[PDB]
């Protein structure tokens, strides 16, 4: 898996 | 023939430019409404964040894409081929800079210095501390640590007036302390760092979770359950 | 070289979905007057397809909106959203004429077998039919006569320079067959078409590849869904 | 809906 930041509508 | 009439008619093309999949167009229109220098509402800026992160993502994505492909290149040894690749790479790098410029500019001279109320200045740090993360992204030597610094400062303001202003379950605190760790994980290289703001962050919001209300609740627990994920990944 | 260069470049566009700079190189290519290999024939294609199908899109989703608000009454909001709706069916009549203007000054004079002469026919059949979409009155019928003569075209050569089981002949009956039912009105001849495809080429299915399979029975069974789905009507 | 050749 890879790291996230806050996702977008 | 007002503003307000102005603003009204650029939030509704927005909304229909957000509908029809066109963030170029809803960029160009909420950029209008935030240069009227005056506090957004919550849905303006949410418009806003959505036309530009659409409009920086898609250029993240190819960069990403033709930055693999230029490993695999280099490898392999394909100058001539790595000639174009990278010519190509650097094209995406020039939007970038334009992209991530052109909405630093509108926080720093319209924005930020509008904005009267707690959640929409945590708000506007933190994209200001988001968009110079970006550009750290691809930036190397001096810019890079340049970015760098840029946007540690802006999420520490972010931060500072987060810690006041917002309860630890505030979505926009939550989602300000996943980018955050985000940047001490990809940007300074701080593993721990990242970890223990990731941690901290969740703990605070778990304590006070019964006070949050239904949608905020929805928001909050989607934003700790990133934060979760990311955390799991980075002590696997 | 330059034409090497050129595909090697589309192929790093499709790789970052960068379509726009896709289609400006394979437009150079088809341009050189040369029979183009089947992977410059589907880089092409992908690149316009996904230029085209952006608008198409948007254009739906618009189109969807104006007739919610013409209900509602929004005077001010229709006139927005129609400014909004022409703006796309330019962008959409300046990207179709450009493909089809390159089929007919390029691709087709140049073509050299039978299949890449029903490939090309086929794209103006679609892109033509795209103009059919949104066009009205004499620029429709226009659009909806040219799209039927060269998806004709396309099946003329085709029933005699490919087997059944084709993947060309098959989705060339598929993109035919949803002509006949959108553009021209005509539920009869679109599954008549459709299950004449299906049944030819279900008569010669020890014909295709193990290759040729996975395509073609993809196309077979979306031939299958249309027919469902127009008899249900 | 209806559907054609995919890409």
């Amino acid at each position: 898996t890879r790291t996230q930041s806050l996702p977008t509508r | 023939g007002s503003t307000m009439d102005d603003r009204e008619d650029l939030v509704y093309q927005a909304k229909l430019a957000e509908q029809a999949e066109r963030y170029d167009e809803m960029v160009e229109s909420m950029k209008k409404v935030a240069g009227m220098d005056v506090e957004l509402t919550v849905e303006e800026r949410n418009l806003l964040s959505v036309a530009y992160k659409n409009v920086i993502g898609a250029r993240r994505a190819s960069w990403r894409i033709i930055s693999s492909i230029e490993q695999k290149e280099e490898n392999k040894g394909g100058e001539d081929k790595l000639k174009m690749i990278r010519e190509y790479r650097q094209m995406v790098e020039t939007e970038l800079k334009l992209i991530c410029c052109d909405i630093l500019d509108v926080l720093d001279k319209h924005l930020i210095p509008a904005a009267n109320t707690g959640e929409s200045k945590v708000f506007y740090y933190k994209m200001k501390g988001d968009y110079h993360r970006y550009l750290a992204e691809f930036a190397t030597g001096n810019d890079r640590k340049e970015a760098a610094e840029n946007s540690l400062v802006a999420y520490k303001a972010a931060s500072d007036i987060a810690m006041t202003e917002l309860p630890p379950t505030h979505p926009i605190r939550l989602g300000l302390a996943l980018n955050f760790s985000v940047f001490y994980y990809e940007i300074l290289n701080s593993p721990d760092r990242a970890c223990r703001l990731a941690k901290a962050a969740f703990d605070d919001a778990i304590a006070e979770l019964d006070t949050l209300s239904e949608e905020s609740y929805k928001d909050s627990t989607l934003i700790m359950q990133l934060l979760r994920d990311n955390l799991t990944l980075w002590t696997s």
